[PDB]
C-alpha cells in the first residue's frame, strides 16, 4: 500500500497569498497516476488536476500540479476567497488506490481572544429531570481553544460534548460550544458552576461561573 | 454531461447490511470505471473500491475485502454498494464517482454523485427539545437537544437574523441521540426591544418549534 | 494497475 502524506494538514494564508501544498508517497507513484481534489463543507469532491499536472476543462488555471516519483504539489498561483477549502491527493499508479489525509487551506487573521459565555439550564429542561449548561467561546482566532468545566473547584471529565463552527466566511474567526449534563438531582447537589478557558489570545485563563439557583 | 444520482440516507442496525444505489445519465456506463468513496464524521475521503461493469472486473480495498460487494446494472444504468457486518465506524457520507474523460478515459474521479449518508444505530426516530439560552454586547442561543437521526436545520427570527449567527456540529451522545446548539450575539441595549426567535427544523420527526428566547 | 483496464478498453474498441 501507498501511503500519500501531506504535511502540515492546515495552512493558514492570507487572501491573494501564493500557496504550495505537498503530497509525499511512501514508493513511487506509477504512471504519475496523482489526483488533487477540493472539498468545502457540505459538498462532494470535485476533482482539480489528474495525471499529476494536468487541469480538466472548467477548472481554474489558477490551481497547477507538479511533480514525479515521491513528490507531488498543488499550487495555488493566487488565494480567492472560494480557495479556502480542504485539497486530498490521491494516487491511482496501483490497483489499491489511496487518499492524502487532507490539507485545510484557511484564512489567517490576527489573534482573537474568545468572549466567554455561560448559560445555566433552562427552567423548562429542569422540569423534566436534566440539566445541561452550555459554554460558549465566541469568535476567536487561531481556531485552538480549550475548555475545561469545575464544579464547586472539582474538574469534570467524561459528562461534557463539544464542538466548532467552520471558520465564519465574514471574520475568519471560530466559536465553539461545550455542554456539561447531569440529571437534575446531581445538579442540585452542587453550587458553583464554572468553564475555564485558555487559548493564545489570553494571557492567563478566563473562567465564567454562576452559582446555582441565584 | 454524466449526472451520478444515489439513493437516500439510511439507518441501519449493527450486524446488518446496507445497499446503495448510484444510477448514472449523460454518459456511457458500461466502459467506464465506478468507485465508491467513504467519509466519515470529521475525517478525509476512502476509497473503498470500484467495478468495471462491461467486464464484470471488481477491485476491492483489501480493508474492505470479504465485506464489500460492488454491481452494476447496464440495463438501468445503475451501480449498487453493498457494505456487510456494520458497526458504529461505518458511519459516513458514501459516494460514488466516476471517472472523467478527455472520450478517452482519465482514471481520477470527475464525477460524483452527491453522497449518501449511512448510520449506523440502534436508536430511534427521536424529535428534540428546544430549550433557551437566555441573554455592550449579549450572546443568547437554543439548545437542540436529543434528536435522531441527522440533520437538523435552525434559523433565525425566519431568516431575518444571521448576521452573529453561528449554529455548531452535532454532537452525538452516549444515548445514540444527537444534540447541537446555535447561538447569536446582539446588543444588550436591544433585549427589551426586539424578540429573538430560533427556528428549529427536525424533518424526520416533523419537530417544527419556534422558540421565543427571552432574559 | 486496474485503473488502466479502461483506457485498453477505449483504444481497442476505437482501432477495430
Amino acid at each position: 500500500e501507498i501511503v500519500l502524506t501531506q504535511s502540515p494538514g492546515t495552512q493558514s494564508l492570507s487572501p491573494g497569498e501564493r500557496a504550495t501544498l505537498s503530497c509525499r508517497a511512501s514508493q513511487s507513484v506509477g504512471n504519475n497516476k496523482l489526483a488533487w481534489y477540493q472539498q468545502r463543507p457540505g459538498q462532494a469532491p470535485r476533482l482539480l488536476i489528474y495525471g499529476a499536472s494536468s487541469r480538466p476543462s472548467g477548472v481554474a488555471d489558477r490551481f497547477s500540479g507538479s511533480g514525479s516519483g515521491t513528490d507531488f504539489t498543488l499550487t495555488i498561483s493566487r488565494l480567492e476567497p472560494e480557495d479556502f477549502a480542504v485539497y486530498y491527493c490521491q494516487q491511482y499508479g496501483q490497483s489499491l488506490s489511496t487518499f492524502g489525509q487532507g490539507t485545510k487551506v484557511e484564512v489567517k487573521r490576527t489573534v482573537a481572544a474568545p468572549s466567554v459565555f455561560i448559560f445555566p439550564p433552562s427552567d423548562e429542561q429542569l422540569k423534566s429531570g436534566t440539566a445541561s449548561v452550555v459554554c460558549l467561546l465566541n469568535n476567536f482566532y487561531p481556531r485552538e481553544a480549550k475548555v475545561q468545566w469545575k464544579v464547586d473547584n472539582a474538574l469534570q471529565s467524561g459528562n461534557s460534548q463539544e464542538s466548532v463552527t467552520e471558520q465564519d466566511s465574514k471574520d475568519s474567526t471560530y466559536s465553539l460550544s461545550s455542554t456539561l449534563t447531569l440529571s437534575k438531582a446531581d445538579y442540585e447537589k452542587h453550587k458553583v458552576y464554572a468553564c475555564e478557558v485558555t487559548h493564545q489570545g489570553l494571557s492567563s485563563p478566563v473562567t465564567k461561573s454562576f452559582n446555582r439557583g441565584e | 454531461q454524466v449526472q451520478l444520482v444515489q439513493s437516500g440516507a439510511e439507518v441501519k442496525r449493527p450486524g446488518s447490511s446496507v445497499t446503495v444505489s448510484c444510477k448514472a445519465s449523460g454518459g456511457s456506463f458500461s466502459t467506464y470505471a465506478l468507485s465508491w468513496v467513504r467519509q466519515a464524521p470529521g475525517r478525509g475521503l476512502e476509497w473503498m473500491g470500484g467495478v468495471i461493469p462491461l467486464l464484470t472486473i471488481t477491485n476491492y480495498a483489501p480493508r474492505f475485502q470479504g465485506r464489500i460487494t460492488i454491481t452494476a446494472d447496464r440495463s438501468t444504468s445503475t451501480a449498487y454498494l453493498e457494505l456487510n457486518s456494520l458497526r458504529p465506524e461505518d458511519t459516513a457520507v458514501y459516494y460514488c464517482a466516476r471517472e472523467g474523460t478527455t472520450g478517452k478515459p482519465i482514471g481520477a474521479f470527475a464525477h460524483w454523485g452527491q453522497g449518501t449518508l449511512v448510520t449506523v444505530s440502534s436508536a430511534s426516530t427521536k424529535g428534540p427539545s428546544v430549550f433557551p439560552l437566555a441573554p455592550g454586547t449579549a450572546a443568547l442561543g437554543c439548545l437542540v437537544k436529543d434528536y435522531f437521526p441527522e440533520p437538523v436545520t435552525v434559523s433565525w427570527n425566519s431568516g431575518a437574523l444571521t448576521s452573529g449567527v453561528h449554529t455548531f456540529p452535532a454532537v452525538l451522545q452516549s444515548s445514540g441521540l444527537y444534540s447541537l446548539s446555535s447561538v447569536v450575539t446582539v446588543p444588550s441595549s436591544s433585549l427589551g426591544t426586539q424578540t429573538y426567535i430560533c427556528n428549529v427544523n427536525h424533518k424526520p420527526s416533523n419537530t417544527k418549534v419556534d422558540k421565543k428566547v427571552e432574559p | 494497475n486496474w485503473f488502466d483496464i479502461t483506457n485498453w478498453l477505449w483504444y481497442i474498441k476505437k482501432k477495430k
